[PDB]
Parts: structure tokens; C-alpha cells; sequence
RNA sequence: UUGAGAGAUACAAUUUGGGAAGAAAUUCCCAGAGUGUGUUUCUUUUGCGUUUAACCUGAACAGUCUCAUCGUGGGCAUCUUGCGAUUC
RNA sequence: GAGUCCCAUAACCUUUGUACCCCAGAGUGAGAAA
RNA sequence: GCGAUGAUCACCCGGGUGGGUACAAAUGGCAGUCUGACAAGU
């Protein structure tokens, strides 16, 4: 906790808010991402599949604040008539795709307006690995849009046997619950990482402050292997920036 | 005889200590012995 | 000891190296063993000797 | 090297070390009568080759694991061996008694007899009775008084077995060991059950019982009965 | 047929293993240990230590018990381990003996199907197939 | 939500014996029981209803012919991706 | 149906016991003693 | 009171470890004893 005790931290943060205000070339930056300088590499090739680390304190978003894509193994038939009448996930969905529809119908241009019009993209785990042909570069470099693994049942595949399919709206409501509120970050074969900590005009700068504290101790504790923990050897350094504000130190080792 | 001093029950209680001390070190440890007891019944069975 | 074997060690008693040589390597066995001196067995000719 | 210590009961040691083993000092060295290993170990230095005591074989041996009390048969000590089938157990009871001490070994059958009497010619301290241990007067010559009386029979009527012979050649105040298989006595009921009568039918015959152990794992459904021979 | 003897000796070896193994090793007693006593105020003042004459810590070992009379270099921890390696030992033999056991009698089953006579294919609900021969004496 | 009995385990109060170290009280280590509560296993008593239940067996797979085994070709990687075993 | 014909009447490894050995090896080749 | 008929040239603490040659023994190890109902004649 003593990163929140600093007063480093807060002051940069007050410069980091106040100078967007005040710079037009900022106006569009809405997000905080902290940027992390591991001692040591971390070795895990990018596998562009999030990683999700729990805010406990405070709750970044609410799925019913995003644009929420769901991408789903086809035939869609079942995933979507299911959410689609459930009530807890009848208006959950912007909107319900199949890969194969996905591809046929978007290419090219139609991939960008894709891009924009959603703020997330969730995908049944068993077809996350096809997105990245399908849905481009775009989503797959910058980490913005990255889709999010999401499984649609709690069944679970035995060996020799195969996996009967359902929907349970209750747990796929819960997971999308889970992944707004709690932040995620992607692990590189590098030094540098980035995290979104906080929303511009939403969150207090004492809230920013605590979900940094709460990425760090979720980071740093080898306890939380193998989706936490990863910052093996410390942190040299940690700063805040915008995406297009530079990096505003908040500790140095 | 049964005539042993105050110090006398103290010196051959020592070695009661001295020799058990050395048992304790074939006797082998607590932890170990409950992986062990958990492969004798698999073997036994 | 022996009158415990049953009559197929019996038969391949004395072969044991090439018996367990065969066994491993998925080859045929030995057919004789020790008996194969036996007065009964040089009588016999060709497959019969097996026999 | 091995660290083979001494034991409570004199006669009986353990390979303590690496692997720990109950074992016994072998009396005819060189040799194994049922294929056991053996240690030999120098002691000021003079080797001196030990036997192991296999609890699975041998039901005495797993008194020895249970951790009873007190054994009668001790070095010097002569013993009576009921249910000698073979020199499985006899030969471990003649190592503890050692060269001062005999063991009279009483079998029946005569297939594991013609293996006892094998093992009785490397053993000098065995004397090897083939005769029924129903009838103790057939074979009184062969026997003197003994400190101690080891049964193993596993017959229905055992105990009148342990009475005729214990009231002929087992001394006042001495040993009486016992091992109960309750399958072959009553199978019906729990194995409780019939260790409570076999103690109760002992006490008619003037024993004792000082303690009772069961030998799981080593066997299941057995126990050893110790008590002590009080002609008083 | 050459398969079946092949397992077999498999098998056989890694039985034969798991004798000579379990011989070595020594297993811990687990088995009630009454006590005679005719009086009932014995019974009430019974201590294992007093009657055992021995100290509380050197009660418990079943094995060797001794009384305090008698009781007037390597690396305890690494023989700890290397004692668990042996018990682990004795098991990957059963282990293997097991899975042997099962493989054979798979090979035994397909065999009888290679044989001469009529049988009929039987299916459970579970799903478990198994051969029904008919009644026919071999002539 | 019947009665009684035996065992195991978790907790709370309390107690037995052995050892050390202390002038004694007292401090520690070891082994252990019974009491109250809660959970759990088994044995049986009683009240009520109910009279059959399960399995095996007779010439009981196979014209839309059935089955075994060795090969060939293709589907399932958006996964039964297939064990000297039986993926379709 | 099926390798006696690679000595299971055996080879190799380990333990123990007994008896000897710790200089060069196609050994060197004029010193040694005072 | 010399010589070509031949001069010269492992370890550790009186004790224990290390290495080598030969022979004998081991109920010490490798190491586990093939298949199982048809075949031949008119």
C-alpha cells in the first residue's frame, strides 16, 4: 500500500487530468493506463489472450455501460435463441455472431466500422484462436479491443467423450460482469507492460490510486499463479499516461 | 536399591533425554509419515 | 519341484535362453528343450519331433 | 553401513540404517532356510551374520511389530513350538533361544515334516517331533520342561491342545503364546467375538492372559494372546 | 498369440519385482493392543508409561518399546526422502502390474473371438460389450 | 421431530500419568481419558402402509443377413483427433 | 501351432572368503663407492 | 678390497582407507519357465 501513501502518485495524477483538460491534442484520451518496468523478463510469449486481475474495492464498468460483441461457435442457433430469451441475458448483447458469419459478412473496410462501433469483444474459448485471421490487425495490435475468452456452460471436456452443448445464461452473464468490472492485462516476453486503471471523469483520483494498488498486489503475488504473479523480481519503476500523453512517473526503484 | 539421590534421578534422566534423542533421528519425521502411511494402505490393499 | 511344473516346462526345461530370448523379442519358441535326447524323440522325424 | 541396535526382547535385533528390518543373529551362518536376506555387519572387528524376520511369514513376528509386552521366549530358554509346519518360524525361534536354549518342534503332517526335519540337522538346538499335538503323551520322552509354549495350530479345538500340553511340560508361571485365526474357530461372527472366548476358555485351564494384540496389517482376522501359566 | 506371451512376461517380472520389494521393506503395525488387569482400581490408575515402565514419547513406537533401563552420519532429511523413494518404488511396481493385468486380459478376450464357435454380441446400457457363447459342446 | 445402544470426528470448560527446569508454587514437552454442544457411521425397538422385488434359466443376435479380424478411403482440429481397448 | 542346434550343463555383474602385488616394460644402459 | 658375466633409475589417522592378479562359494542380480481343442482317415 505504500504507493497509495506517496504523494508522488497523487500529483502526477492531478497533472496527468488536469493537462488533458487543458491540451485539445488529449480530448479524445479517456483512459489510464499504468506502465510497468519488470526487473527481469518475463518470458511468456504474447498469447493476445486477456488476463483478468481482480479490482476488489471498486468496479471499473458495468456490462451494461459497453458495446459487447459475442462471437460464438457455429451453428449460433442455440447460443442466441438462449441469451437472446433469457431475460438476465435478453439485453446483455449488442450483438450475436457466428465466426463463419463473421467472416463471410465483414472484410476490409467493414472490419474498422466493426472495430468502432463496439467497445467490447467477448468469443467462446474454442474459437478464440480463428479471431485473429478474421478479425485483423486492428483489434490484435494496441490491446484496446482484444477479445476476451468466455466460456458459455460449465460443462467440461472429458478425454474420449464428447462435450455436451449448452447454454447457461446466468454464468455468461457472470463472466462479462466479472471482466467489466475487473481490469485485465496481456503478458509480453518484455520488460513493459500496460494496464488500464481508470476512466477519465468517472473515477476519483483516490479510486485510480486504489486500483493501481490492487493491479500490483494481484501482479506481484505469486500466490495468484498462473493468471497473477507474473512480476517475478520486483518493479522498477512504475508511470501513468494516457494513450497519447507520455509517461508521468508515479515510483521509481 | 531404590536409593537414588535428587541428582542421581537427574544424571541417568539425562541420558533418558541423550539416548531417546538418538531414536528420534531413526524414527523419522511426522510430515513424512503421512505421505508414507497414505502409500502403505495403497500397497497393503 | 519338478513334479510340480506343469508338462509344458517340462517340455522346453532346458531351453530357457532361448526360450525368454523369443518371449521379449515377439519370436517363435523352442520346441525341444532337454527332452529332445530323449530315445522317443530321435525316433521321430521332421515336424514330428515337435510333435 | 547398517546400523543393526538392539531390541527390547533379548534374541531379537533390528538392521536399523536405511532400510530398518526386524532381523535375528543366524545361528548356522552362510546359509538361508527359506531364501531370506541376510546382513552380516562388523562388530569389535568380527562380522557376524543376521537373518530377517519377514512379519508376512511369520505370525510371531508380527507380535514383534505390534509391540507386545512381554515374549517368555528369550535366549537360553527352552520352548515349545506348536504347528512347527516348516522351519519358517522354528528357525528364528531357535535363533533367539541360541545355542544355549532348545526348541522342540511338533508337526503332524508329514509333507512340511520331511522340511522340518531338513532344517533340523543345520539347527542342533531343534528337536524335531513328528507326532500329533493332541495327544502330548506319545512323544513326553523327547521333551523336558519348557519356560515357554508358542502355538500356532489352527484347529477348532486349539485350546484343549495348548491345556494337555501346558499342563504335561510347560513350568509353573511360564509362558503360554497363542495365535487365533477366528475364521477357523466361527467365521459367522466378528472377530471380537471369538478372541473373547478363546481368553475365557484359557482361563478354565489355569492361564492367565496377560495381554492380546492383533496383527493387522500383517494378517486380518488373527490375534496373539499372552499369559502366564499359573498351576496355583 | 505372440502379443499375449509378450505381455505376460511383462507381467510375470513385474510381480516376481514387487515380491522381492515388499519383503524389504517394513510396515508399521496397526492393531488394537488390550491389556488384562484383574482388578478394577488398576484398571482406573492404568498408564501406559507405568506399565510399559517406559517415557510417554517412547510408548508409541509399537515396533521397539523401550524401558527407560535400557535407555540409561548422514543427513536425517535425505534419509527421510530416499525412505519415501523406496515406498514410492514398491507402488509404481503394483501400478504397473495392474495396468499389465488389464491390458492382457483385453488381448485374452479378443483371442476367444478369433476361435472357432457361435456367439452373439451383447451391449449394456452402459455401454460395456461383452460375447455370449451358445450352448455347443466342442466336438 | 419414535426409543435405546456402540464408534469416529470438530469445538468449549475441566482433569489423569511420565519427563525435564525450578526451594515450593510455577514453566515447558510427551501420552491419555470422561463432561456439554454440533456433525457423522452402524446396530436394533416401536407405529403405519404394502406383498411382492431382483436375478438366473427353456430352441430368446442375425434378409433390411449378424459378428470377428486384417487393410483402404473420407469426416470430425469451430475437437469422441481416437489407449496393442470401441471416434463416425 | 511353435528357433534343441548363441554350451541356463552357461555367460556377465555384485557380495564374501583365501593367497599374493603398489619400479620402468620390446624397460633404461655406465656408472657405483669416496 | 665393485661393474657390460650388467652400475643406476596411491591416500589418510604404530594403525586405517584406495587400486590389481588368481581361485572358490552364494536359496545374491540380470531372471520372467511356450499355446490350449481339434487332428487324421473313407
Amino acid at each position: 500500500n505504500d504507493i497509495i501513501k506517496s504523494g508522488l502518485a497523487e500529483k502526477a495524477l492531478k497533472a496527468l487530468i488536469l493537462q488533458c483538460e487543458e491540451n485539445p491534442s488529449l480530448k479524445n484520451d479517456k483512459d489510464i493506463h499504468i506502465i510497468i518496468n519488470t526487473g527481469k523478463k518475463m518470458g511468456i510469449n504474447r498469447d493476445n489472450i486477456p488476463r483478468i486481475i481482480p479490482l476488489t474495492k471498486y468496479k471499473l464498468f458495468k456490462p451494461r455501460d459497453l458495446n459487447i460483441l459475442l462471437i460464438t461457435k457455429d451453428p449460433s442457433a442455440l447460443y442466441r435463441e438462449t441469451l437472446t430469451k433469457d431475460e438476465h441475458t435478453s439485453e446483455l448483447f449488442k450483438e450475436i455472431i457466428s465466426v463463419k458469419n463473421l467472416r463471410r459478412r465483414f472484410k476490409g473496410s467493414k472490419l474498422t466500422q466493426l472495430y468502432k462501433d463496439f467497445d467490447l469483444v467477448v468469443a467462446d474459448y474454442r474459437v478464440h484462436h480463428l479471431l485473429p485471421e478474421v478479425l485483423g490487425s486492428r483489434f490484435y495490435h494496441g490491446s484496446k479491443k482484444l477479445p476476451y475468452m468466455i466460456r458459455m456452460s460449465k460443462e467440461v471436456k472429458l478425454k474420449r467423450q464428447q462435450m455436451v452443448e449448452k447454454c447457461d445464461p446466468i454464468y455468461v452473464r457472470a463472466q462479462l460482469r466479472s471482466i467489466c468490472k475487473n481490469t485485465s492485462y496481456i503478458p509480453n516476453n518484455d520488460n513493459c507492460l500496460s494496464v488500464r486503471v481508470g476512466y477519465i471523469q468517472k473515477h476519483s483520483i483516490p479510486e485510480i490510486l486504489q486500483n493501481i494498488q490492487d493491479t500490483i498486489n494481484f501482479l506481484t503475488d505469486k500466490s495468484k499463479r498462473p493468471q497473477g504473479g507474473v512480476i517475478k523480481g520486483g518493479i522498477i519503476s512504475i508511470f501513468v499516461k494516457t494513450s497519447n500523453s507520455t509517461s508521468l512517473p508515479i515510483y521509481q526503484f | 536399591e531404590g536409593t537414588l539421590t535428587d541428582h542421581e534421578r537427574k544424571y541417568l534422566n539425562k541420558l533418558i533425554k541423550r539416548n531417546s534423542q538418538n531414536l528420534r533421528s531413526w524414527d523419522l519425521e511426522e510430515e513424512v509419515r503421512d505421505e508414507l502411511e497414505d502409500i502403505q494402505q495403497s500397497i497393503l490393499k | 519341484s519338478l513334479a510340480k511344473s506343469p508338462a509344458s516346462t517340462i517340455q522346453i526345461l532346458g531351453a530357457e535362453k532361448a526360450l525368454f530370448r523369443a518371449l521379449k523379442t515377439k519370436h517363435d519358441t523352442p520346441k525341444y528343450g532337454l527332452l529332445y535326447h530323449a530315445s522317443l524323440v530321435g525316433q521321430a522325424t521332421g515336424k514330428n519331433k515337435g510333435k | 553401513k547398517v546400523v543393526i541396535e538392539p531390541h527390547r526382547h533379548a534374541g531379537v535385533y533390528i538392521a536399523r540404517g536405511k532400510e530398518d528390518l526386524l532381523v535375528t543373529k543366524n545361528m548356522a551362518p552362510g546359509e538361508s532356510v527359506y531364501g531370506e536376506k541376510r546382513i552380516s555387519v562388523e562388530e569389535p572387528p568380527t562380522k557376524v551374520e543376521y537373518r530377517v524376520w519377514n512379519p508376512f511369514r511369520s505370525k510371531l513376528a508380527a507380535g514383534i511389530m505390534g509391540g507386545l509386552d512381554e515374549l517368555f521366549i528369550a535366549p537360553g530358554k527352552k520352548v515349545l513350538y506348536l504347528g512347527a509346519a516348516s522351519g519358517t518360524s522354528v528357525s528364528h525361534v531357535s535363533d533367539v533361544v541360541g545355542p544355549e536354549g532348545v526348541v522342540y518342534a511338533v508337526e503332524f503332517s508329514h509333507r512340511p515334516g520331511r522340511e522340518l526335519i531338513s532344517m533340523a540337522k543345520k539347527r542342533p538346538n531343534i528337536i524335531p517331533i513328528i507326532e500329533d499335538a493332541r495327544h502330548p503323551q506319545k512323544y513326553r520322552m523327547l521333551i523336558g520342561m519348557v519356560d515357554c509354549v508358542f502355538a500356532d495350530v489352527a484347529q477348532p479345538d486349539q485350546a484343549r491342545i495348548i491345556a494337555l500340553n501346558s499342563h504335561m511340560f510347560l513350568k509353573d508361571q511360564g509362558g503360554v503364546v497363542i495365535s487365533i485365526k477366528a475364521n477357523c474357530i466361527d467365521s459367522t461372527v466378528d472377530a471380537e467375538t471369538v478372541f473373547a472366548r478363546e481368553v475365557q476358555k484359557l482361563r478354565e485351564e489355569r492361564i492367565k492372559p496377560l495381554e492380546q494384540l492383533t496383527l493387522e496389517p500383517y494378517e486380518r482376522d488373527h490375534c496373539i494372546v499372552v499369559g502366564r501359566y499359573m498351576r496355583s | 498369440t505372440q502379443d499375449s506371451n509378450y505381455v505376460r512376461t511383462l507381467r510375470q517380472i513385474e510381480l516376481k519385482k514387487l515380491e522381492k520389494g515388499a519383503k524389504q521393506l517394513m510396515f508399521k503395525s496397526s492393531g488394537n493392543h488390550t491389556i488384562f488387569v484383574d482388578s478394577r482400581e488398576k484398571m482406573n490408575e492404568f498408564t501406559p508409561e507405568k506399565f510399559f515402565n517406559t517415557t510417554s514419547e517412547m510408548v508409541n513406537r509399537s515396533e521397539n518399546r523401550l524401558t527407560k533401563d535400557q535407555l540409561a552420519i548422514m543427513p536425517k532429511e535425505s534419509l527421510d526422502k530416499k525412505k519415501l523413494k523406496k515406498f514410492k518404488q514398491v507402488k509404481q511396481h503394483l501400478q504397473r502390474e495392474t495396468q499389465l493385468k488389464q491390458v492382457q486380459q483385453r488381448m485374452d478376450a479378443q483371442r476367444e473371438l478369433l476361435k472357432k464357435g457361435s456367439k452373439k454380441k451383447i451391449v449394456d446400457s452402459s455401454g460395456k460389450i461383452s460375447f455370449k457363447w451358445k450352448k455347443q459342446r466342442k466336438r
